[PDB]
RNA sequence: GUUCCCGGGCCUUGUACACACCGUAACAAGGUAACCGUAGGGGAACCUGCGGUUGGAUCACCUCCU
RNA sequence: GCUUGAGUCUCGUAGAGGGGGGUAGAAUUCCAGGUGUAGCGGUGAAAUGCGUAGAGAUCUGGAGGAAUACCGGUGGCGAAGGCGGCCCCCUGGACGAAGACUGACGCUCAGGUGCGAAAGCGUGGGGAGCAAACAGGAUUAGAUACCCUGGUAGUCCACGCCGUAAACGAUGUCGACUUGGAGGUUGUGCCCUUGAGGCGUGGCUUCCGGAGCUAACGCGUUAAGUCGACCGCCUGGGGAGUA
């Protein structure tokens, strides 16, 4: 639905979940996939294969909209970021462009307090 | 008396009504007691970032041998003035001319 | 070693950013000293020029916004 | 950050991502800031990187193996 | 002296010698496994080029 | 003596630099350090005038 | 700091030379000058807890100023006091 | 074939131990590094936040470029 | 009276130095609208909570508040504490080439004064993120502890009080003396700075060492080495750096 091409698909694997998920060039979004939906809860959640599922639950019920050449802007320095990229051209996809635009605060915000 | 190198950028549909503008600060110079080293100009030269709407804004320099109290109420003017939104005056000493 | 700190003496201007961007990169990221051998006082001028070109628009910050 | 390489490639290649920062700006923004904490542990590390250089030093007079 | 760009502007003598050295250890090693007369004495005609 | 008349453009080599200015070539460029400048000379004795 | 115009004037006069800033009559008065001059800073803003220290610093090189040319030279002690007025 | 496993041995690292490994708070990285200062709280050790210091430990592996 | 001491002037230099104010941009939270799914968060694992009254997530627009990635370098300033975006106003400290001068105007110091991280409190604004007290789910024999969902003081700005510390390279301060190398960082003089250099002169700081000292470790031109000067401190610990 709404006939898209580019779609810019946000990966985010933080650092015990990665989401991903394409949406419009404009804005509007097509479909999401994340590595808790589709199972492995735990460590498992901290895993490029998982993000390799995650590529693939959005890799299918996606194609309703039909993207091909896909504007894969991953964010967050996490655990897949290669794998969920290879994961989509074994998907069937050829991706763009794969650009980096991971959310940098110039030393904004204090870092969240958690870890030890 | 000292050296101020004040470039500023007005935007691209200001680019039309400009020269008014430049007519403008370079008499206020002439009757602040200055003189220009060199009225450099580019053109309308893409920003990186568009600002609000549009990119693309036009760059004018002037390196003016002027008084700091005047280029002070000068930067005023700028401050207040919503063609030239960025616009900064420099270090003294050495004004230049070249590269251009 | 670099022939832009031995042919260029007395503080490097940006005019014209071409020579800057010898020193950045193409994403908007500043060079370190250990690349290409040149003292601090040429480094520590470039950044100055740097930090000034960026608020005016004729460098980017980050790649994109 | 971002590479394209035409269409002839089936690969990624995030290698300027990494030659970028990667991990640069999360090192400082993932856990607490506890201010001076990073600063003890680059005194330590210094002092075993120079120690390094003190190795190639030590090589070179003999190592009669 | 290399030419400069991945070829060889050497006096090829050393190219020459190259062989006369590959040879040698060659019928030394013809001596070690003790192979049959005629192509060691083959392999004498060959130094001798 | 042996002025410059016209300058020529001339392929130089990979074999001719090294391995400090081979990080400079991913750098600054490649055509910068890639041809040097073996214009057209005059020999030492011959003198003239360009007309 | 003290401009470069406002001193020169002030060593020509209590100088006999341009360059004769050395003697305690011209010493004691471009540092009383130069105080003079930094009243613009410690009248307004305040905090300075930085520029404090200098002024400590070239008070007291002041006051010590003062006390050898007490003990020297009473005429010429009384006479700095009376072509400038850095007593009170 | 030494990565898995049982035992032995050499080198190294760490110890407030050598009398020799109601709650574990420190000493192995005590498995949540230690210590001083400030405020508050809790049966109790101390805990949380902030600044500082070394009277602190390993910088050993798994994947990518000549 | 004379100068190798202190210090001033003429000509210049770099910066997270301080006080007051303005501004740009990203991200987090929340609100409204377009889209859409059945999951989000987190932990060794689990769970309270949120959610079909369409959350989490994305885009556009907007109102607050704190803090400045990359540059970053046992790098820099400073008495010290402490402090990283830019700029304007005021302005301090440190240093250097070549000369002119008063002519030891120098140093330290009980009582005293000033600066004095953070925190607590009174007062006027304020609250995105995190977080004492506290509620809840559990690992557990128990949890007022590790973890997470909320959340007040506080964190921020200005005016004062308390005037406290590992305010510790634990090295008090000023001056003089003592073979070098690698550096980092800021100026200048001289020579073909023709080019990413060579030979000197000062400040700060790091590592390896000699003369020396010490119980050892090691410091080592910035000394724990050799002297002069001044102040404070110790005479076993606990009791107690407390009443």
């Amino acid at each position: 639905r709404k006939q898209v091409s580019d779609g810019v698909a946000h990966i985010h694997a933080s650092f015990n979940n990665t989401i991903v998920t394409i949406t419009d060039r404009q804005g509007n979004a097509l479909g999401w996939a994340t590595a808790g939906g589709s199972g492995f809860r735990g460590s498992r959640k901290s895993t490029p294969f998982a993000a390799q599922v995650a590529a693939e639950r959005c890799a299918d019920a996606v194609k309703e909209y039909g993207i091909k050449n896909l504007e894969v802007m991953v964010k967050g320095p996490g655990p897949g970021r290669e794998s969920t990229i290879r994961a989509l051209n074994a998907a069937g996809f050829r991706i763009t462009n794969i650009t980096d635009v991971t959310p940098i605060p110039h030393n904004g915000c204090r870092p969240p307090k958690k870890r030890r | 008396m000292r050296h101020y190198e004040i470039v500023f950028m007005v935007h691209p549909d200001q680019s039309e009504q400009v020269p008014g503008m430049i007519e403008r600060y370079t008499a206020a110079i002439t009757g602040a007691e200055g003189k220009i080293h060199r009225l450099e100009d580019w053109g309308r030269r893409q920003l990186a970032y568009p600002i609000n709407k549009l990119h693309k804004a036009h760059y004018v320099l002037m390196n003016v041998e002027a008084p700091q109290e005047v280029i002070d109420e000068l930067e005023t003017t700028f401050r207040f003035n919503d063609a030239v939104i960025r616009s900064m005056v420099m270090r003294t000493k050495h004004a230049v001319t070249e590269a251009s | 070693f670099c022939r832009f700190t031995a042919e260029g003496v007395q503080e490097i201007d940006y005019k014209d950013i071409a020579t800057l961007k010898n020193y950045i990169t193409e994403s908007g990221k500043i060079v370190p000293s250990r690349i290409t051998g040149t003292r601090a006082k040429y480094q520590r001028q470039l950044a100055r020029a740097i930090k000034r070109a960026r608020y005016l628009s004729l460098l980017p910050y980050t790649d994109r916004h | 950050i971002k590479v394209r390489e035409n269409e002839p490639f089936d690969v990624a290649l995030r290698r300027f991502k990494r030659s970028c920062e990667k991990a640069g700006v999360l090192a400082e923004v993932r856990r607490r800031e506890f201010y001076e904490k990073p600063t003890t542990e680059r005194k330590r590390a210094k002092a075993s990187a120079v120690k390094r250089h003190a190795k190639k030093l030590a090589r070179e007079n003999a190592r009669r193996t | 002296v290399p030419l400069d760009g991945g070829r060889f502007a050497t006096s090829d003598l050393n190219d020459l010698y190259r062989r006369v050295i590959n040879r040698n250890n060659r019928l030394k090693r013809l001596l070690d496994l003790a192979a049959p007369d005629i192509i060691v004495r083959n392999e004498k005609r060959m130094l001798q080029e | 003596g042996g002025d410059i008349l016209v300058g020529k453009v001339t392929p130089k080599g990979e074999t001719q630099l090294t391995p400090e200015e081979k990080l400079l070539r991913a750098i600054f460029g490649e055509k910068a350090s890639d041809v040097k400048d073996s214009s057209l000379r005059v020999p030492n004795g011959v003198s003239g005038t360009v007309i | 700091s003290l401009s470069t115009e406002a001193t020169a004037k002030i060593v020509s006069e209590f100088g006999r030379d341009a360059n004769d800033t050395g003697s305690t009559e011209v010493q004691v008065a471009l540092l009383t000058a130069q105080i003079n001059h930094l009243q613009g800073h410690f009248a307004e803003h305040k905090k300075d807890h930085h520029s404090r220290r200098g002024l400590l610093r070239m008070v007291s090189q002041r006051r010590k100023l003062l006390d050898y040319l007490k003990r020297k030279d009473v005429a010429r002690y009384t006479q700095l006091i009376e072509r400038l007025g850095l007593r009170r």
